[PDB]
């Protein structure tokens, strides 16, 4: 019994969820060396998204990610993910992580693809709408930030896939 | 349960009862003995399609005579509601009756949602995958494939398989959902929509949206086989008005009248090259034009009606022929001259409207080309498309645009009005001009119906008041009764927060736009509420440039990462297919942990069909009460129309409709009498129209409640909360508001027979 | 105007023996500001009085405490029948301070492997005492939650100021879908005699399951001081007990023997066990103008009977609540005293 109540507290992986988020939201004031919860913050960053832990590792034969590789991440990263498009002001998103933005596009662009179920017709918004008839309405209710609501859209559902996944 | 009405067997499917169904049940009754309409606001905290099913079946199935129910929902969401609940009615009734059915009840919807094939259902757009299954089984691709058989033609083969068993017979026996129809129909590979279609001449109740009742365009099937006098069932009615007029007016757009001449010059190349090639049949078809309007083929169409009637279901049609527009070249020819006309008057400075026969006038001025020809122009270029036997019509959608436009314009008047309105001033000074053109009196499309059934029913969780409708309608009612909501125990907790922290009046009436007073109220209060309540809330803005500029700028402040914190966010976003993704990961999350917030517009998709239930809604919000005229004068002239024709003054409609939306959006988050939910509100107006809301609502709303601040509005909803969480069962006081199996209501009210 | 249970239907079955992992909650949510020190500290406080009742009034069986911090489980206490053991971990935890999310799924399938060693005859439990709003699980919790009913394991939570759909999903789920188990508090005192009644073994109406005999036997005390010699502990203790098989010494307990590993007890436990098996019909209160009984108390010897016609005084009640089987009054402090501390009816003991 010793034994089994020692492997149990171990092999507990934590939740993603908050701190997943968190490691993008809730994160943004230590701009020292190795904040809290350092290489276990990171690690969810790298759970929660591929992108920067291949750029990290891509990095590391030169250009150390520790606190040059961390201050050009909260520019591009820190407006990739989160708040508005950043597009002017600091676009220090450069090389890696200009590179590392082009792909994640795509990449979420491919992810959200592998998400689409068939839903069951009770929701079928889709369905629902309009794709009963072929009406002609009028429509009256400025680009920008309906990505930002895709990126928490697309957040969450990839949280909770990562859930329902069983791993 | 199997109580009486006094000579009616009642199936009713559960043992427990709710006593305001049982006086709708006695009331619907009361209607159906008397031809009459009688409109019904049953509150949709209990089960109104429980009762409204169960008793209309056990009429149908008693008396010999109203054989058929029609049931319009508002909806294709709440058509498959209404259908699986009436099947789990249907296995009550058998169960407890051994078997006595022979009944069949379909639903109805379209074939976007439920064309089978899979490369043809692959595509997005409704109209291109009509146009799908109407080329792959056609009464004439057909033809090319049997006479030549080729490579050329191929067919879904549902259709097929349809032709060879199930045009002898029906489907099985069942009531089938949507879920049901759609797996049953794919294992025995074949096409829903064609088998529902031809079956609607057997289904005992059909179950079909508004459009297909009043959308004459696609209303013109309904074969007097489906009533004659069937009793007829207008489940969540609010929005009606609103269905007809959308369903008659129209927009134009100088880029679709662009894509018109594209579509005409189309037209020439075609109508050359086949007349080179054949030209008999044409004349052969000018004869049978000059024999009639040509019904054997114009109307004896098994798959051909190419371009739809968008006038009324033929009534205002003459048949004879359009004159010179017998020759295809002079029709396209005609076309040309409308097309150029439209143009020119686009080209219009500014706003300016008229009258259909101040603009008929003007065109007989401008070319003298007459009214009665151009009523023809409809189905005068969908039989001619026919003739054509055309490859595509994306080429022709603006073309049959402008032959819709053209019957529209040349066949109603007096109670439509159209309007020029040259740009969008949101993004004034650019080219844009815009003809729309739109009706006014709501009557128009109703009044066929009035006119045919004679016995219907309007019924909604929500309308009020019970006069409008008699008014704007204008039609003939017996019982206007609303219902209450009997309560053992609160059960929610309508607010009116006027006044946020600052004690300062809010609203969304001021602008569109930013106010940092305004927005930061907001703000502490939705975050304060996503702290509050537990998982499952909503909110329902005004308009949705309201929701993107506030939410922008809200993400601007911190306040959204408090939220984040606590909930999850789910927007609402005006693409249809992302808007139900993000909707079910809300459910998903409320029934999981994690609270979920999914904040959306009030006259958005959302509220219209959507249900809350328990866990799904617990604190709906209304940031503002919704209004319009945001935008342009089209109210403003349906306004005029109104005030004119009715004695009804603007503010006074306004804030009608406003209460209508508001109160459709409240009723949401209740389904049964165990669901409960705050039900706030939000703006400074929201006092005075206490009295606006529904009866049931307003109950609950006490003179105490008005204009809290958002202090004393957390203060209450958590001393709810706490209060509702406990297990208040008391189940003697339940013998008062439940009427409990088969003796309650036996004894209680066999004796109130008084 | 009376407050009382109408009647007792399952006095044929209770689980005698437990094994019930209690579950704290040391996570972020517990330190807002609505019990007095906060929600934390009022909760191990009253945490330590339920571990003392609990082992007291069930004392044969075992107990693990369970925090959840940080979005982990981590035990504070191995499953182990001696109160003090429990007791000094809560006193250790309370100058701790929580932080994190709670993490409902990881606790719960600690536990579940917690319990694994537990008999059949002994019986399994959980008591959530659930204080936030949320979880934060790693993996499918309906997973767990299949698990447990599977491996037949009762679990009752105590949630904090609202209702969570999970939980009572979870409580409906495990306890073979008969819905008592979810109860909320709604106040302090609400909250002591929850976990009081939370005390009690735990019937509902049992399916038929195995019942089994266990072998177990009793110890003799032991004479001699100086010869000061332990077997549990290995100090030097200056007298215990003998298990009467093993024979080797063991400090005083119900513990097990340590060297043949046989249940041991006195019999005092099984008394406790016997009385909350077929306990007493609830005393009725008498009719106030019907009853026309001795004007004292029968237990004691109390002069709080009536007023005889006093308006509205008389008109009240007449403080006579007379138990039923021996017929004979008691006034409200006896009846209180002995429907809650001890169990033998006085008159129906004499006859
Ligand atoms: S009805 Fe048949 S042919 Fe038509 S779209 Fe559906 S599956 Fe294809
Ligand atoms: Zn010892
Ligand atoms: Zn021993
Ligand atoms: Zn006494
Ligand atoms: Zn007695």
């Amino acid at each position: 019994p010793l034994l089994r109540a020692f492997a149990l507290s171990t092999s507990q992986k934590v939740g993603p969820y908050n701190v997943l988020s968190t490691i993008k939201p809730v994160a943004s004031s230590e701009n020292k060396v190795n904040v809290n919860l350092s290489r276990e913050k990171i690690l969810n960053i790298f759970e929660n998204y591929p992108i920067v832990k291949k750029a990290y590792t891509d990095n590391v034969p030169k250009n150390f990610k520790e606190p040059e590789f961390w201050a050009r991440f909260f520019s591009s990263k820190l407006f990739r993910k989160l708040r508005g498009e950043k597009i002017m002001q600091n676009d220090r998103g450069d090389v890696i992580i200009d590179r590392y933005l082009t792909l994640d596009q795509e990449f979420d662009r491919k992810d959200d693809d592998m998400l689409l179920h068939p839903v069951k017709k009770i929701i079928d918004l889709d369905g629902n709408i309009q794709d009963d008839p072929v009406v002609r309405g009028n429509r009256p209710d400025s680009d920008g930030t309906v990505d930002i609501l895709k990126g928490m859209n697309r957040l969450s559902e990839k949280m909770i896939m990562a859930l329902k996944n069983e791993y | 349960m199997k109580f009486y009405i006094d000579d009616l067997p009642v199936l009713f499917p559960y043992p427990k009862i709710y006593p305001e169904q049982y006086n709708y049940m006695c009331d619907i009754k009361k209607t159906l003995d008397v031809g009459g309409n009688s409109i019904l606001e049953m509150p949709s905290g209990t089960g109104k399609t429980v009762s409204l099913l169960s008793l209309t079946i056990a009429y149908q199935m008693h008396y010999p005579e109203h054989r058929k129910i029609i049931y319009c929902s508002r909806t294709m969401s709440e058509i498959e509601k209404a259908l699986v609940e009436l099947e789990n009615l249907m296995d009550y009734r058998t169960k407890e009756l051994g078997y006595q059915e022979d009944f069949r009840g379909l639903g109805l919807t379209s074939r976007k949602n439920l064309c089978l094939h899979p490369e043809v259902s692959k595509e997005r757009k409704g109209t291109v995958v009509d146009e799908k299954c109407r080329r792959m089984t056609n009464g004439q691709a057909k033809r090319k494939l049997e006479e030549d058989p080729e490579a050329n033609v191929e067919l879904c083969e549902y259709h097929e398989n349809l032709y060879n068993i199930e045009v002898e017979d029906y489907l099985p026996k069942g009531v089938f959902s949507f879920e049901k129809l759609l797996k049953y129909c794919e294992e025995k590979t074949l096409c829903p929509y064609f088998i529902v279609r031809r079956m609607i001449s057997l289904c005992n109740i059909i179950i079909y949206s508004y459009h297909y009742l009043l959308d004459p365009k696609i209303a013109e099937r309904v074969s007097n086989e489906v009533s004659k006098d069937s009793i007829v069932i207008f489940d969540e009615a609010h929005n009606i008005d609103n269905v007809c007029i959308e369903s008659l007016s129209l927009d134009l757009t100088t880029d679709a009248l662009r894509r018109a001449t594209r579509g005409a010059n189309a037209l020439d190349e075609r109508i050359s090259e086949v007349r080179k090639v054949d030209s008999q049949k044409l004349q052969d078809e000018y004869e049978k034009l000059v024999q009639g309007l040509h019904s054997a083929d114009i109307l004896t169409d098994q798959e051909e009606p190419f371009v739809e009637t968008p006038v009324l279901p033929q009534d205002l049609l003459t048949e004879a022929i359009p004159g010179n527009i017998r020759r295809a070249e002079h029709f396209v020819s005609f076309l040309k001259r409308l097309i150029e006309y439209l143009k020119t008057r686009m080209k219009v400075l500014h706003v300016i409207s008229e009258t259909p026969k101040s603009f008929l006038q003007h065109l007989k001025q401008l070319t003298f080309i007459e009214r009665k020809p151009l009523r023809f122009c409809s189905e005068r270029l969908s039989l001619l498309v026919r003739t054509l036997e055309v490859t595509e019509v994306e080429d022709f959608t603006a073309l049959k645009d402008i032959a819709t436009f053209a019957t529209l314009i040349s066949t109603y008047e007096e109670g439509f009005l159209l309007i020029i309105e040259p740009y969008e001033i949101e993004n004034a000074a650019v080219p844009n001009p815009i003809m729309r053109f739109t009706c006014l009196d709501a009557s128009i499309a109703i009044k066929p119906v009035f006119e045919r059934f004679s016995s219907v029913i309007i019924t909604s969780g929500t309308i009020s008041p019970l006069d409008m409708y008699p008014r704007m309608l204008n039609f003939k009612t017996v019982l206007q009764k609303s219902y209450a909501m009997t309560l053992a125990k609160k059960s929610f907790l309508p607010m009116i927060i006027t006044k946020g922290s600052d004690q300062v009046a809010i609203s969304s009436r001021f602008e569109i736009r930013n106010d940092p007073s305004i927005v930061r109220n907001y703000g502490s209060m939705l975050v304060e509420f996503a702290k509050i309540t537990p998982d499952g809330m909503v909110v329902f803005f005004p308009s949705y440039l309201y929701m993107e500029s506030i939410v922008s700028m809200w993400q601007t402040m911190g306040i959204l990462d408090e939220v984040w914190k606590h909930k999850l966010i789910l927007v609402e976003t005006p693409d249809a297919q992302e808007t139900s993704l993000a909707l079910e990961t809300y459910r998903k999350a409320c029934s999981n942990g994690r609270g979920a917030i999914l904040l959306s517009v009030a006259r958005g998709k959302v509220s219209e069909g959507i249900d809350f239930d328990h866990q799904y809604g617990r604190t709906v919000l209304m940031i503002g009460i919704p209004f319009q005229y945001t935008e342009s004068r089209i109210l403003k002239a349906r306004l005029e129309f109104m005030r004119e024709n009715y004695r009804i003054r603007e503010n006074d409609f306004l804030s009608f409709d406003a209460m209508r939306h508001a109160a459709q959006c409240l009723g949401r988050v209740l389904r049964g009498k165990d669901d409960y939910g705050v039900m706030v509100l939000a703006d400074r107006r929201f006092s005075r129209k206490r009295s606006q809301l529904p009866k049931w609502i307003a109950q609950g709303l006490s003179d105490a409640d008005l204009n809290l601040s958002t202090d004393m509005a957390i203060s209450n909803t958590k001393q709810f909360l706490r209060t509702m969480a406990q297990p208040t069962d008391p189940k003697d006081q339940e013998g008062v508001s439940v009427w409990s199996y088969e003796d309650l209501i036996k004894h209680q009210n066999s004796r109130k027979d008084q | 105007k009376k407050r009382t249970a109408k009647k007792n239907i399952t006095p044929y079955q209770r689980g005698i023996i437990r094994s019930l992992i209690l579950t704290l909650d040391c996570s972020e949510a517990m330190l807002e500001k609505d019990l007095r020190p906060n929600r934390h500290a009022m909760i191990i406080q009253y945490a330590i009085d339920f571990v003392h009742e609990f082992f007291d009034q069930n004392p044969i069986s075992q107990m693990g405490i369970i925090i959840m911090r940080n979005g982990l489980a981590q035990l504070v206490s191995q499953v182990s029948g001696n109160p003090q053991d429990h007791i000094d971990a809560l006193k250790s935890i309370r100058k701790q301070e929580p932080k994190g999310n709670p993490s409902l799924q990881n606790a719960l399938e600690m536990a579940r492997g917690l319990l694994l060693p537990v008999p059949a005859h002994c019986t399994r439990e959980v008591l959530i005492v659930f204080g936030s709003l949320s979880t934060t699980d790693p993996g499918d919790i309906h997973q767990t939650i299949d698990s447990l009913v599977s491996e037949k394991i009762r679990v009752k939570v105590l949630g904090l100021s609202a209702q969570v759909a999970i939980c009572k999903e979870l409580c409906k789920a495990t306890n073979y879908g008969d819905e008592s188990f979810y109860k909320i508090l709604l106040d302090e005192t609400h909250l002591k005699e929850l976990f009081n009644e939370a005390v009690t073994p735990l019937p509902v109406n049992k399916i038929n399951k195995g019942f089994t005999l266990v072998k177990m036997g009793f110890p003799t005390r032991i004479f001699e001081d100086t010869p000061t010699f332990c077997s549990c502990h290995s100090k030097l203790v200056y007298g215990g007990y003998f298990c009467p098989n093993c024979h080797s010494k063991v400090c005083s307990l119900p513990t097990v023997c340590p060297c043949c590993d046989l249940m041991l007890i006195l019999s005092t436990h099984l008394a406790r066990s016997y009385h909350h098996l077929m306990p007493l019909k609830t005393f009725a209160e008498v009719p106030t103008t019907e009853k026309f009984r001795s004007e004292d108390c029968f237990s004691c010897q109390s002069r709080f009977p009536i007023l005889k016609n006093h308006k509205n005084g008389k008109l009240l009640t007449s403080s006579r609540y007379r138990c039923e089987d021996c017929k004979q009054e008691f006034c409200v402090d006896c009846d209180v005293f002995i429907h809650e501390i001890l169990h033998n009816c006085p008159g129906c003991e004499s006859k």
